[PDB]
Formats: structure tokens, sequence, C-alpha cells
């Protein structure tokens, strides 16, 4: 899409509609007449475009309004209103841009945010960027959380998110042009080899490959067509739904061959009932020729009973040669039927030992794309945020995807090494409590009017908890945090000083020996510019592999290679880094997942702001304190790095709507 | 609405493996005795059906009797009419069989014999005799 509709798409945004979010903010407009949205919905359409279309400087209101033209540009209020809306909701002048009005001298509210994480970068640089005091606490001594890079000499690797999927309405688009990232396009092409290091022919790459995606639209068909998503009490996962689909399609197959054969005895049957008609006949013949040769045998002239004996035997010994002959024709057709069936024989099986086993692989896929096992993800939802998927070719970042955090942290203020620890919200204003990791004897003490938590998923779901709630969460959320899926996925670095693979090659694939073993380094990633290859540990595998030597791996990982390539052709890697996602204190896991039994509600529950009871009762209800943002937040895009970065935005503009007031609303 | 092309899903089939947990592989077994035991009774009309198909050995050939190719008179000798009253009472009314034992008279003539000279050689009681059989 192009014009000012493309940026409606872009921004994710219907451009014939005005969204649930315009509605609250102008419910004038969209409870008035037709023209007036249109109005509206072009000025908003226009305002992204120009932004969108350079979005290294700020878009000021009266620039905006310069660029606008007439009848649009004849309201100053509408199209303030609209300007103040989208900056407020980081739909325009996000991400890191040069600031034509410089900061206000004065600050106003303070807010601490837990986590320096994108999500956390994200509200702090907005938040920042409308007069408040941010603070940012973070464990670590390094920013991005789950973005990690690994740089060494000139090898670059992230350990964290890799994949920019498609700037077709990706916000991180905006955020390329932003910071210079070496986008580098994904050829899809991925070749998969064996256990014995042998490719797996275009025959079966494609037939298995091909069943793979037949087998998922089977479940949804189970799911939505026959309502399979209870079983004695239980929600049911994708893995139950792919077993019961494989096994009735292995049903199916005997089914087959029961009415094959069983259509062959009918026949055989036909055919014993055939002879022993036809024995009986030629021995019935036999006698008759006997009695026929004796009349005959009677010499002549002779009286007419004899004479008709001789006659009357003759007729009937053609009358039976006549039935044996017919029945020889029925045996000459059913003959031939026989050798036919017995000639198409169906299938013999669903799908072969090495079958399964290349099938295996495309499910270790898909245990990666959702770090999980498919036996926890739900049937139902896994798949909810499918619709709101991106356009365009996915991509790597070349530079190492650590460029984007730190180019946010830029101008803020962030206390590395602080690891929040008790988080207190009063009707007042609230404390955090954080001690240094370094030390944890010298501890800190932080006041503001809310904060911000953007502490992964994995680790609000410890027990016993690594940081206090003062006072407890209540239960809504508490019970979203156990429902909730949060997964797991690691990666193996390895770093050489030759190029042994195909350059042309993004990617390949190993397939495992087991199923069990379907996810244990199932993958390598050809992405940087140094000969680095890039190993993945997904599904069952990614949190056993945890507890096994780097060495171990790394020589597991050797012996692949070695078995594509040659003993010869890889040489022992000069550089090797192994992560471990659910061992790390500050992530206890990859991201989070649609676990059975949970839902996309789950994810809205999580982001609903904490609203603490009246210090002195019978005072007012107070104003929220406590918010919440991360991957794990936001329901149209979970689990991703965008993901992320859009609830930072979100949060950002709901803490300023509630400490600074919006203007926009009337 | 509908599954995939090669994927075979009924509402029928569904509980039946997964009333309980090893109600699959419960299912998968009996088909499994189910076509083992279809296979051997295959191969064993296959073994009876071979012996029978032996005992059919040089056909009839042997027995078999020359065709004899007859032009079609129309009248009837005194044999010829005392051949027919044979016929009948061995064979009813089976003209077909009639015609053919005397060999020279087609089978509407037959009928016809039958009124002509159905008093003189006092056919209605000859075909009671054979009704009787
Ligand atoms: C760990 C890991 C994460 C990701 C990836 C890989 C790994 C190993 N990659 C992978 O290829 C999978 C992938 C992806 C691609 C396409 C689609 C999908 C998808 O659709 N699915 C549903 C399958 C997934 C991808 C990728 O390529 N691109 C991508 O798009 N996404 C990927 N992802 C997810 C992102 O990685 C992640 O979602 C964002 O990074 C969210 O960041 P967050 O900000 O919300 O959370 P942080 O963890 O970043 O922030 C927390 C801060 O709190 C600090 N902290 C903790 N505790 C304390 C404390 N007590 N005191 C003080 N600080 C504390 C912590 O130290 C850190 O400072």
């Amino acid at each position: 899409p192009s014009g000012v509709e493309g940026a409606a798409f872009q921004s994710r945004l219907p451009h014939d509609r005005m969204t649930s979010q315009e509605a609250a903010c102008f419910p004038d407009i969209i409870s008035g007449p037709q023209q007036t949205q249109k109005v509206f919905l072009f000025i908003r359409n226009r305002t992204l475009q120009l932004w969108l279309d350079n979005p290294k400087i700020q878009l000021t209101f009266e620039a905006t309004l310069q660029q606008l033209e007439a009848p649009y540009n004849s309201d100053t209020v509408l199209v303030h209103r609209v300007h103040s809306y989208l900056e407020r909701h980081g739909l325009i002048n996000f991400g890191i841009y040069k600031r034509i009005k410089p900061l206000p001298t004065k600050k106003t509210g303070k807010v601490i945010i837990i986590g320096s994480g994108v999500s956390g970068l994200a509200a702090a640089r907005q938040l920042q960027s409308f007069g408040m005091d941010v603070t940012l606490l973070e464990a670590r001594d390094r920013v991005g959380g789950r973005v990690a890079t690994f740089r060494k000499g000139n090898y670059v690797a992230d350990l964290g998110a890799m994949v920019v999927t498609g700037l077709g309405g990706n916000p991180m688009a905006v955020v390329s042009k932003q910071v210079n990232m070496e986008l580098a396009k994904i050829k899809q092409k991925c070749p998969l080899y064996e256990a014995n290091g042998q490719a797996v022919p275009k025959e079966k790459d494609e037939m298995v490959e091909q069943e793979f995606n037949r087998l998922l639209e089977a479940t949804s068909y189970l799911s939505h067509q026959l309502d399979f998503n209870v079983l004695n009490n239980k929600p049911v996962s994708l893995g139950q739904a792919l077993e019961v689909v494989i096994q009735l399609q292995e049903k199916h197959v005997k089914d087959e061959q029961i009415e094959h054969w069983k259509k062959i005895v009918k026949t055989q049957e036909e055919l014993k009932e055939l002879l022993n008609k036809m024995v009986n006949l030629k021995e019935k013949i036999k006698e008759l020729h006997q009695q026929y040769k004796e009349a005959s045998e009677v010499k002549p002239p002779r009286d007419i009973t004899a004479e008709f004996l001789v006659k009357s035997k003759h007729r009937d010994l053609t009358a039976l040669c006549k039935e044996y002959d017919e029945l020889a024709e029925t045996q000459g057709k059913l003959e031939e039927k026989l050798q036919e069936l017995e000639a198409n024989p169906p299938s013999d099986v669903y799908l072969s030992s090495r079958d399964r086993q290349i099938l295996d692989w495309h499910f270790a896929n898909l245990e990666f794309a959702n770090a999980t096992p498919l036996s926890t993800l739900s049937l139902k939802h896994w798949d909810q945020d499918d619709d709101f998927e991106f356009t365009g070719s996915h991509l790597t970042v070349r530079n190492g995807y650590s460029c984007v955090p730190v180019a946010l942290a830029e101008g803020l203020d962030i206390k590395l090494n602080t690891a929040v620890r008790q988080v207190r919200y009063t009707a007042s204003g609230c404390e955090v409590i954080a001690v240094n990791t370094r030390s944890t004897s010298q501890t800190f003490i932080y006041k503001c009017d809310a904060v911000l938590c953007t502490l992964p998923l994995g680790v609000l779901k410890q027990q016993p908890p690594a940081v206090q709630f003062v006072p407890p969460l209540p239960e809504w959320k508490t019970s979203a945090v156990q429902r909730m899926g949060f997964g797991n996925l690691n990666k193996v670095v390895l770093c050489f000083d030759r190029v042994f693979w195909d350059p042309s090659v993004n990617l390949f694939g190993h397939v495992g020996s087991t199923t069990a073993s379907r996810g244990e380094l199932f993958l390598f990633w050809n992405l940087y510019k140094a000969p680095i290859l890039l190993a993945l540990v997904a599904g069952e595998a990614a949190g056993i592999m945890e507890n096994i030597s780097d060495d171990v791996i790394v020589g597991r990982c050797l012996a692949i290679l070695k078995g594509i390539f040659g003993s010869s052709a890889v040489p022992q890697p000069k550089e090797t880094v192994v992560s471990r996602w659910r061992a790390d204190p500050w992530a206890r896991g990859s991201y989070s997942y649609v676990a059975a039994g949970s839902s996309g509600n789950d994810y809205d529950l999580m982001a609903q702001p904490i609203t603490p009871g009246p210090s002195i009762p019978g005072a007012p209800q107070p104003i929220p304190r406590l918010f919440f943002a991360g991957e794990h937040t936001i329901r149209n895009y979970p689990a991703t790095v965008h993901g992320a970065l859009l609830s930072g935005l979100r949060e950002a503009g709901r803490i300023a709507d509630q400490f600074l007031g919006a203007m926009y609303t009337l | 609405r509908k599954p995939p092309k090669g994927m075979f899903l009924s509402q029928e089939d569904v509980e039946a493996v997964s009333a309980n947990a090893t109600a699959a592989t419960t299912v998968l077994r009996q088909l499994d005795m189910e076509l083992v035991s279809v296979k051997r009774q295959i191969q064993n009309i296959k073994q009876t059906n071979s012996a029978l198909k032996e005992k059919l050995d040089g056909g009839i050939e042997p027995y078999r009797l020359p065709e004899v190719i007859q032009k079609c008179n129309a009248r009837w000798t005194t044999e010829e009419q005392l051949l027919a009253v044979q016929a009948i009472r061995k064979y009813g009314r089976d003209f077909q069989a009639i015609s053919d034992v005397i060999g020279n008279k087609s089978v509407v003539q037959v009928k016809n014999f039958f009124v002509n000279y159905r008093r003189r050689f006092n056919i209605d009681e000859v075909l009671q005799e054979w009704e009787a059989e």
C-alpha cells in the first residue's frame, strides 16, 4: 500500500476506520457525522505519512499544519488534537530523532522503570520525551536484556533475538532508518541432512514438508470444526492434536488395506464357488460321454427308442458342454480381476521411519518458533497472532542486534548492576528497593510517583519470588502469570577461521535420530560477515542441553558438521559461546507462548496497571501506580522485539495521560 | 468446513482413539490382527482354488462332440414324429431342446407339431406323465 493509506497500514491502523482507541480520545468525532470522520481519518493518515517519510527529525504540530492543505487544515484544533494524540501514543516522534523543540528545563513527575530491555528503553525515551523524570534499574551490566550480542574481535553474533520479521507494518522499520542496521534478507532455502550426513532428496523433502503443512491444517479442523478442545477436563494441546491426527491417518491406511484384500477374498470365494460348479459339471460330462459312447456302440439299424437315446444323450452332452464353456468365460473375467487387484495394492504405510524423522525436523522448527514443546501450546489459541503478521522478507542483523537497545539508551539515566528486589506501591506513591549485584550488601531505595515493570515473565513466575510486591499483586494478576507460558530456546555460536559451508545458504538443517532429540542442534545459520555458524537447540532439548558442558555441546556440534561436510573440511572453532536462557536469572526462559489452558486474554490481563487501596480509609479512590510492559504484555504481538517496543510506547502514553493529563480529549 | 485432501477425520473416529490413553494402539492393533487374518484366509482359498484348478486339466476337449450341420426340412418322417413324442416325454416343453434332438426341425415347427398331431399322438397325456417327474 502507498500514499496516505500506506502510512496507516505501516502504522498497523485501518485507513478508513477509526480504531477503538481513537474512539476513546475523539468520542465527539466517532459519534459525529460521517464527513468529519473522513476529515479526521485523513488528518491522521497524512500526519503519519509526514512522520513516516522522514523519521530522523521530530514532527512538530506547526510543521504538520504547514504541509496540510484545505479544507483539512481549516480546523487547527482538530489538527492539534490529532497530532498530540499520535505523539502521546508513540505513533509519531518515537525512537531516536533530533529535537526541534528542546527539552523543558524542569521535569514534572518521577517514574522508575525496572528493566533496561527494549520495552524498558522504549518507554523511558518516551517519558523523558514528554518531560518526565525517568530512571531505569537494570540487574545486568548491559542494556537490551534478551537482545544480547556477542562481540569479540571481528566476530559478532546475537545470542538473543536475531530476526526482524518483515518491514510491512513493523515499527522496527522506522528504527532501521533511525539507526543504521545492516539489515540482510534471509533466503528461505533450507537443505536438510540426516544423521548420516547425506541430504534429503527433493522427493522426500517436499513430500514430508507438504505432509507437515497438511497435518497442521488437520488440527485446525479438529479445533474449529469439531470443537476438540477439552479431553478429560483438561485443555487440548497442539501436540496431542497432532498425534490424534497422525494416528487417524495411520488408522485410515489400515482401514484401506483391510477393505482392499476383503475385495480379493470376495472374489477368490466367487471363484471357489465357480470351480466347484465346474468340477461337478465336468464329472457329469465325463459320465454322459460314456453313456453316449455306449449308446452309439449299439450298431444300427435300431428301434426308435434306441435311436432316441443316442440323440437325446447327444443333445444333453452339448447342453452341458455349453454350460462349461460359459462358466469358463466367467472364470476368465474373474481371473483377470484378481490379477488387477493383486496389482493395485493401496499404500503400505502412512509414513516410513525415515519419513517420520524428517517430519520431526519440521516439528522441531515449530518448537523453535514458539520456543516450547508442542505438547504445551494451546490448540485453540497458539496461532492467534498469525492475523497481524507483517509483510515482506524476514531479515537478520548483520552488525549485531544490540546496536538498537544501545542506541535507545543514549541520553537516559540507567543504573546497571542494580537488582530490583522489592516493589512498594501505595496511595501516595511508590518505593523500589534494589541491591548492587556485585556486593549484594549495598542497598538502594528509589521513591517515585509510578513504577513501570518490564520484568520478564519468567522472573514474575519465579517461586520463591526474586521480586516481592508490597502489597502482593492481586490474584487476577498472579493467575495470569501462572497460566501463561514462558518458553525456552538456546543458541550455540561457532566461530571458525575458514568458511567451509555453502555461502549461498543462510541456513541448513540437521535431522535428529529420535523424536526426543528432534530439537537438539537441528538447525544452523550462516548470517555474518565473519565465518560464524550459529546452531539452535529448541523444544524439549533446550531445557536438557542446559545441564551439559559447553565442550560436550560444541563436540556434538562439530560431529554433525563433520557428517555434512567431511572430517577434513571442518576445523576446531577459535571461539565458542553457549546460551542458557532458562538458567539466566534475569530471564528464566526465552519468550512467552500461548500455553494450553491460557488464552490471548491473559496477555491483556498482564498489561492492566495496579491501583493500590486508599491509605486513610474513606479517602477517595487513587491513581494507578504500578504499570506493566514487555513482550509478555502485548496481546497482538507477543514474544518479539517489535512487540516489546510497542508495549513500551504503550505504557509511556498511558503513564503520561495519567500524570500529565491529556488535553486532546475535549 | 472440509478437512484437507488426504486427511481422514470423522467425529465417530476421534472418540474411538481418545477414549483412554492406550485406545490408540488398541484400535491399531485390532486392524493389524484383522489384516493378518484376512491375509492368510486369502492364501487358504488361494490353495483350495489351486487344487480345483488342477482337477479341471484338459478341460473337456476329449468329451466334446463335433457340430452336426443340418439344413432344416419341413416334412415329418414317421421316424421324426416318433423321436418327437419321446422327446416331449423326456423333455416336457423345452422346444429348443426338443428341436435339438430331432435335429432337422426348427422350433416353430415343433410348436405347430404340438397342435396338428396333438390328438393323434395323445400329447396331453404325455405332458402329464412328464409333469409327474
Ligand atoms: C531469548 C530470545 C528472544 C528472542 C529470540 C531469541 C532468543 C534466544 N529471537 C529468536 O530469534 C526467536 C525470535 C522470534 C522471531 C520471529 C517470531 C517470533 C514469534 O513471534 N514467536 C511467537 C515464535 C519469535 C526472536 C527473534 O529473533 N526476533 C524477535 O523479534 N524476537 C525474538 N526474541 C524475543 C525478544 O528477544 C524479546 O521478546 C524481547 O527482547 C523482549 O524484551 P523485554 O524488554 O520485554 O524483556 P527483556 O528481557 O528484554 O528486558 C528485561 C530486562 O529486565 C532486567 N531484569 C530482570 N530482572 C531484573 C531485576 N530484578 N532487576 C532489574 N532488572 C531486571 C533484565 O536483565 C533486562 O534488563
